[PDB]
């Protein structure tokens, strides 16, 4: 189609949402598409009071206003947030008419069908938009990765999934949900140092806490050298005093929480780890491809900036899966943009207009078609 | 000759209606297989098309860095 | 090609080809016909042509064919070939009959007549089985050994879905429920359909509801009074396996089964017991199918394996397997001709179909 035109790229991420324009390798301005709203409405009468709080209103305030995730298990729980989120969106951030432009929307694995003929009804009648294609946000992320053989380990910020890939065979049956990502670790973290003393409950702080772990917190090798490393020596600990005037001491935490990611025995519950569950994935491959499977295993994700995790990945293929078959983990920097790189490059295209649905065939095979066509 | 005429008849009937009955299975089966294969088809053309799409970059990306950074930029 | 199944209480049209019938409407006349009659009862007298399976008045059956073509099907008969059913043991009398009429008073261009529970088996299946129609005015137990029923062995029992009716409408009215008219039976057949099970252990169920009120259930009246039913709800239903709660003497379906697997040939039991399948509306009850299981593996030696086939859809099994039997192309050469018929007279019936 026409190369003036660009088609709007939104992909709706756990902990974030990205925004841009095809031909850019990068995206432009990131913005979480979250909706914030006051525990209580009718407080805050007078100063210009709003249904619905998106982007920077909700962000300014974020110290008073509780944070909801609208997807919970890539379920929808509210059409009319996204449907909000996508008026202003257009009307306001962009300033764009989804009707001139075509739209790519993503959607999580194992989406029941009902949910999918409701999208499709919903943006194809109040819209009207010409075509419709998805995409699942995981194969996408592993393509722009630039290799189409290996299996996606994506411990998300809400839910944890693997999607093994076959050059291109994406494998449903294969792709395993599990309840437990970094939401569930990190709320053990609050609650631990809640009873430890340590009260935190504005969003604000949550966020502060959120960013020291991003920008301090390292994923621990040897857990016996960090213990040696502490008992020893005190120059990687640091006493950090919030903004507020709050006097906070962190200890142990602070590299007990990458331990709990890949070890969650610290929170004494019986239950199978994210590294088993991968592990379980593989198993249910065929044998053979097993061996280029692991020679071509790729990290990705949207909520994977922990640094050092490569390094853990590293020691944990070489102790389960045999040493004498050559191991590279390719981890680029823009792995969290992969998904975002994987539907510009799809929107880029002029010969897959024919394997976008036209409005004909969209109206001659009901919204079903896209169960047919879009994976 | 009736009787004999009638349980031959009835013995057709019914061995045609399960065999009527199994060709269906057949059919069905044989049907969301290939509808299933064609799903394996589809969603790996657009791997081939990536691939091949990273091939052509790193293919021009190769003869760029040639001729010493093409005459230094 | 035209499928009816002009069963005792219900009749079920529709064309061959199709998963399920087109039209279903009461076997009654008044000469207003089926729901017409049933609404309209305060104007002319209601009347059955069948009964027991049994065709008892030709002058009314000609008018159900009539509504039912002319009205609920809207086809003209003239133009279809028109496949009937007939309950088994049949008098040959009444087969002569249903041709005569519809060769000469509807103009058929052909037709044929074929047994019930022999399209069940189609329905289900089987090439060799022994098949439980159990309707609203008749039950009967026919075994069927590739494809060819053994009339010999034919068993009929006469306890189907009215009988059911009638004994509902009695202990409601010995809790205390007054239920006595025909507009009062519907209201009763409702509940039936709606509550009634089978038990698997009637003495346990009986205790259980009576040291508590798990097994009750509330039921709403078309006039809105509430009320509940508790023992009721199993003690109908096994009026089939023990007639003599209404006055009968005379065995259960079970035995009834049993009997007439012991009146065929030994070779062939061991196939009748593993293909023992149900049909007809009285069978639709939960739990049937595992009493049916559990009784006769309690009469039948520990050798035999037997199993129960209920499908989901038994009620019009009769009807799916004329429309298996009509859309085959092995079945063409079996239709009576309009020249057969004026060549032949109405015993070519007995020539053709069976």
């Amino acid at each position: 189609m026409d190369d003036d035109i660009a088609a709007l790229v939104v992909d709706n991420g756990s902990g974030m949402c990205k925004a841009g324009f095809a031909g850019d390798d990068a995206p432009r301005a990131v913005f979480p598409s979250i909706v914030g709203r006051p525990r209580h409405q009718g407080v805050m009468v007078g100063m210009g009071q709003k249904d619905s709080y998106v982007g920077d209103e909700a962000q300014s305030k974020r110290g008073i206003l509780t944070l909801k995730y609208p997807i919970e298990h890539g379920i929808v729980t509210n059409w009319d947030d996204m449907e909000k989120i996508w008026h202003h969106t257009f009307y306001n951030e962009l300033r764009v008419a989804p009707e001139e432009h075509p739209v790519l929307l993503t959607e999580a694995p194992l989406n029941p069908k009902a949910n999918r003929e409701k999208m499709t009804q919903i943006m194809f009648e109040t819209f009207n938009t010409p075509a419709m294609y998805v995409a699942i946000q995981a194969v996408l992320s592993l393509y722009a990765s630039g290799r189409t053989t290996g299996i996606v380990m994506d411990s998300g910020d809400g839910v944890t999934h693997t999607v093994p890939i076959y050059e291109g065979y994406a494998l449903p049956h294969a792709i395993l949900r599990l309840d437990l990502a970094g939401r569930d670790l990190t709320d053990y973290l609050m609650k631990i140092l809640t009873e430890r003393g340590y009260s935190f409950t504005t969003t604000a702080e949550r966020e502060i806490v959120r960013d020291i772990k991003e920008k301090l917190c390292y994923v621990a090798l040897d857990f016996e050298q960090e213990m040696a490393t502490a008992a020893s020596s005190s120059s990687l600990e640091k006493s950090y005093e919030l903004p507020d005037g709050q006097v906070i001491t962190i200890g142990n935490e602070r590299f007990r929480c990458p331990e709990a990611l890949f070890q969650p025995s610290f929170l004494g519950m019986e239950s199978c780890g994210i590294h088993e569950t991968t592990f379980n994935s593989i198993m249910k491959c065929d044998v053979d491809i097993r061996k280029d499977l692991y020679a071509n295993t790729v990290l990705s994700g949207g909520t994977t900036m922990y640094p050092g995790i490569a390094d853990r990945m590293q020691k944990e293929i070489t102790a389960l899966a045999p040493s004498t078959m050559k191991i590279k983990i390719i981890a680029p920097p823009e792995r969290k943009y992969s998904v975002w790189i994987g539907g510009s490059i799809l929107a880029s295209l002029s010969t897959f207009q024919q394997m976008w649905i036209s409005k004909q065939e969209y109206d001659e095979s009901g919204p079903s078609i896209v169960h047919r066509k879009c994976f | 000759q009736e009787r004999r005429w009638k349980v031959a008849a009835a013995k057709k009937l019914v061995r045609t209606v399960v065999r009527h009955h199994e060709e269906k299975q057949l059919r069905e089966e044989r049907g969301k297989k290939e509808e299933q294969s064609r799903l394996r088809r589809i969603a790996a053309s657009t791997a081939r098309e990536i691939e091949c799409f990273w091939s052509n970059i790193e293919q021009v990306v190769e003869i760029k860095l040639r001729v010493e950074l093409e005459e230094k930029r």
